[PDB]
């Protein structure tokens, strides 16, 4: 158990890593949705519908 | 990924070493059991006398 706690990839590393990734994902989703919306607007203008 | 694999290998090595020393202690225990059986044989010899 003591060796498991001193591991390089202990619980703390994974926790911080996935927290940072969750924040990045949360913002990137909004950015991508905005991009898709403007692409859809461009298509609507192109088709005049 | 490489860090994960290295950590798993290190855990396996530790397990092997612990098993080795436990096996040594088991050797000693079994020798003591043999000695007990010999003592029982001696008791039987006295009764036969």
């Amino acid at each position: 158990l003591e060796l498991l706690q001193r591991k390089f990839t202990n619980k703390a590393l994974y926790s911080w890593m996935r927290g940072k990734l969750s924040a990045i994902y949360y913002q990137f989703f909004d950015l991508t949705q905005s991009f898709c919306l403007m692409a859809q607007e461009a298509l609507r203008r192109e088709l005049t519908d | 990924s490489m860090a994960e694999h290295d950590d798993a290998d290190e855990l396996t090595t530790l397990l092997l070493q612990q098993g080795m020393e436990l096996a040594t202690q088991s050797i000693r225990i079994q020798q003591r059991t043999v000695d007990e059986v010999d003592a029982d044989i001696a008791v039987l010899a006295e009764s036969r006398r």
